[PDB]
């Protein structure tokens, strides 16, 4: 179950 | 730690930390940001989310690993002892970012789109927080993240339009915290079949850029519903 | 940091930081390990240099996206002092290193493979110092790095035959010194071809392990010299 | 040119 990944920005 | 740094250089070091992926002196820049007292602007506060995702990622990534070791031997204190020292640097990591949304992000967001992304960070990072309790606290840590998203939902289903990436990602993790940790995988599924069929109405209403932002996170939602179905 | 913990239980932390991917713990446990004052193993030898080699290498790429950055700037102070700051703490630790080998890593090795093992890690930090290096010691560090790989070299192929792992690792990091530091291109394709005949006509004495070991360094020679011709 | 990687053991 995957949440917002929010690593690249 | 930050303090004798003008602002500005302190978002330009963790614009340039994030291309040199060192995420903790990210972090620690965007730290100090946010206390120079100042609301932070969209892009701010996008730095400020990825610094600490990317290290509690790294953390609970670790946890994982050192907890599955650690469940395989009960079936010396090592283990168990290097899996706490892991698991306290994640909760500190959780608790820092926590402080800076309650003092004082959260209180000084007036806009929806702020409001709703900080009170988003809060459910995440109480989720995070969660996924490690066990005592006496799991249950409050549990309505504490539980609480903090239902607002920010409140927020976006009044304020945002059914396509605003905020909106979908903060019903994405929602939908995720319902799953993993609430023990409520019916609520999962039912939030994110929602939120997915509403986005789609909405999306003849975007630009060709916006469509992409919107369908990209979209179609996380739809790989939820596939591992979940 | 580490001096109360026993030994053992540095060494076993060591292991799991290792499969958590937290290297910068590993080199603090196999830090405090090498401060007991106690011989290492072959396998601690390799806990040692794997965790700092990780931490080390994840510096030297801020590093180089840092210096690009800053150079494409001279054609504010913040990309020259962020890169500062990385290169500061990358020079720490690779102090820190090679303290641990002079302090007394090195002087109690006897036997060629540890002997072998700790000389080639100086040449390599001294190599990475020699990396970031522009003032009045970028001369006197490439000359460090020269003679702890040639004192390798010597008892290398004095003592160890031409297929063996640290002998051959040890050529190719030399070559790439040659080839990268010291401006010796030529040198540099000369050691490793020399290094890559003289181990495959010592293939045929070697176990179905020991050939999967050698060859897959001698592959590493190949891709250099496919790279340099 | 590569070193080597020595980043897993
Ligand atoms: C929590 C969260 C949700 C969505 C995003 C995202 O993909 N974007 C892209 C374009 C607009 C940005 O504000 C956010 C990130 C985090
Ligand atoms: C510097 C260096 C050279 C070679 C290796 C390596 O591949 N091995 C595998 C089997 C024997 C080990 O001692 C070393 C690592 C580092
Ligand atoms: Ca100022
Ligand atoms: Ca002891
Ligand atoms: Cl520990
Ligand atoms: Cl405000
Ligand atoms: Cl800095
Ligand atoms: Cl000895």
């Amino acid at each position: 179950a995957g949440s917002i990944p929010g690593r690249r920005s | 730690a930050m303090g004798s740094m003008e602002r500005a250089s302190l978002i330009q070091k963790a614009k340039l930390a994030e291309q040199a992926e060192r995420y903790e002196d990210m972090a620690a820049f965007m730290k100090g940001a946010v206390e120079k007292g100042e609301e932070l602007s969209c892009e701010e506060r996008n730095l400020l989310s990825v610094a600490y995702k990317n290290v509690v990622g790294g953390q609970r990534a670790a946890w994982r690993v050192l907890s599955s070791i650690e469940q395989k031997s009960n079936e010396g204190p090592e283990v168990r002892e290097y899996r706490e020292k892991v698991e306290t640097e994640l909760q500190g990591v959780c608790d820092t970012v926590l402080g800076l949304l309650d003092s004082h992000l959260i209180k000084e967001a007036g806009d929806a789109e702020s409001r709703v992304f900080y009170l988003k960070m809060k459910g995440d990072y109480y989720r995070y927080l969660a996924e490690v309790a066990t005592g006496d606290d799991k249950k409050r840590i549990i309505d504490s993240a539980r609480s903090a998203y239902q607002e920010a939902m409140d927020i976006s289903k009044k304020e945002m339009p059914p396509t605003n990436p905020i909106r979908l990602g903060l019903a994405l993790n929602f939908s995720v915290f319902h799953y993993e940790i609430a023990n409520s995988p019916e609520e999962a599924i039912s939030l994110a079949k929602t939120t997915f069929d509403e986005a789609m109405a909405d999306l003849h209403t975007l630009s060709e850029d916006s469509y992409k932002d919107s369908t990209l996170i979209m179609q996380l939602l739809r790989d939820n519903l596939t591992l979940w179905t």
